[PDB]
């Protein structure tokens, strides 16, 4: 689950992925790949053949950054709103399962 | 046996940081400090008292163990974490030998807790399998870090009879970090009746039960003696002088540790008034 970048070019309607995770800000620091992170949102769904699927976003991926902006500890609304900037290219930094 | 002693030496050695946990006696014990996900690697050194002396053993092992030990008597003990590294197969040793070990990314979910009715421990255990095996334990400490925003929740608790006496205590957050300052004010909204004594106390509740079986041990971390009595007042409680642990909740269902603010008041009638609220403690990363 080492961190990698993913560039999703808005296709048609969506980025073609969904995010689920905590409602609260902050939380415990837990290891992913021996590295400590505050709680992270993750990719709950990927639409097959959608824009995120072609970009190589996988189910379960935990989002460390959105367009280079670290989102450790963020609430679900914060991240979701940040994805919905509406910008035609979205870049995620993700920690795979 | 023929071994003078079993030595465990971490690679991190001088550089790695250490932490102090209170033993049951209250002496300080110093050990190397680890976090979740960190590797545990080093060398196991076995020294013979006399060289050329055959020892026949069934095996040589080192383990990494996270243990929960409940009520001080055995054996509700279970190991939530167990890694094994075999250093040597059944055979023999005729001369001092120095094994390498490496546990690569080690789950350490829970912070070490030494309690009156419960103990959560991490250790390296070297075992030499014989005939009664020889065992050596090397103690490790784990801290649980967290992060929370600097905001003011501005909670309050009140001690109130009704129209004749009313006392309010207001403090800035419900979640404090281990070196934080609790910031408060005690408002005398109403005093139709003289106050003989007032106390603010920070206490810890260790709850060490399984299912219906349940037990609480309570200890008083601090006392704020607001009134010897009797005539608002700013409250600052400095957590850093004390030695609290983070809130630990339902750890493996075996136990919980929680921290409460208590407002205690005694009136002219020697009637006691009591209000209690829970606050959450966390450990802020060093860096
Ligand atoms: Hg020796
Ligand atoms: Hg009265």
């Amino acid at each position: 689950g080492s961190p990698r970048v993913v560039r999703i070019v808005k296709s048609e309607s969506g980025y073609g992925f969904n995010v689920r995770g905590q409602v609260s800000e902050g939380g415990q620091l837990r290891s992913i790949n021996g590295e400590l992170y505050a709680p992270l949102q993750h990719v709950s769904a990927v639409l097959p053949g959608g824009a995120a699927d072609r970009a190589g976003v996988r189910k379960g991926d935990r989002i460390l950054e959105v367009n280079g902006v670290n989102v450790e500890g963020a609430t679900h609304k914060q991240v979701v709103d940040l994805i919905r900037a509406g910008e035609k290219e979205l870049i995620l930094t993700v920690l795979s399962v | 046996g023929p071994i003078c002693e079993i030595d465990v030496a971490l690679n991190d050695g001088e550089t790695r940081k250490m932490a102090e946990m209170k033993t049951e006696d209250g002496k300080v014990e110093k050990h190397y400090l680890f976090y979740d996900g960190e590797s545990v690697s080093g060398k196991v050194n076995l020294a013979f008292k006399q060289p050329g002396k055959r020892l026949e053993h069934q095996g040589i092992r080192i383990e990494f163990v996270g243990q929960i030990e409940l009520f001080n008597d055995k054996s509700n003990t279970h190991e939530f974490v167990n890694l094994v590294k075999e250093l040597a197969l059944p055979g023999e040793l005729t001369q001092s030998r120095s094994y390498d070990f490496e546990f690569m990314q080690v789950e350490k979910p829970y912070e070490s807790y030494i309690g009156a009715n419960v103990r959560l421990r991490y250790f390296l255990k070297v075992t030499i399998v014989r005939r009664t095996d020889l065992v050596k334990e090397y103690d490790l400490i784990v801290h649980q870090l967290a992060t929370y925003p600097d905001v003011n929740n501005s909670i309050k608790m009140e001690v109130g009879i009704e129209d004749c006496l009313h006392i309010e205590f207001e403090y800035n957050k419900s979640k404090y970090h281990l070196k934080d300052v609790i910031v408060g004010k005690i408002y005398f909204l109403l005093v139709r009746i003289k106050i003989q004594h007032m106390e603010l106390q920070l206490i810890k509740k260790e709850i060490t039960g399984i299912g219906p079986s349940t037990t609480t041990e309570t200890e008083t971390i601090a006392k704020y003696e607001i009134m010897d009595g009797a005539p608002s007042i700013p409250i600052r409680l400095f957590l850093a002088g004390y030695d609290p642990t983070p809130t630990m909740r339902d750890v493996n269902k075996k136990f919980s540790v929680r921290y409460f603010l208590n407002l205690v008041l005694v009136d002219e009638e020697d009637r006691r008034y009591f209000k209690q609220q829970e606050i959450i403690l966390w450990r802020k990363a060093p860096e």
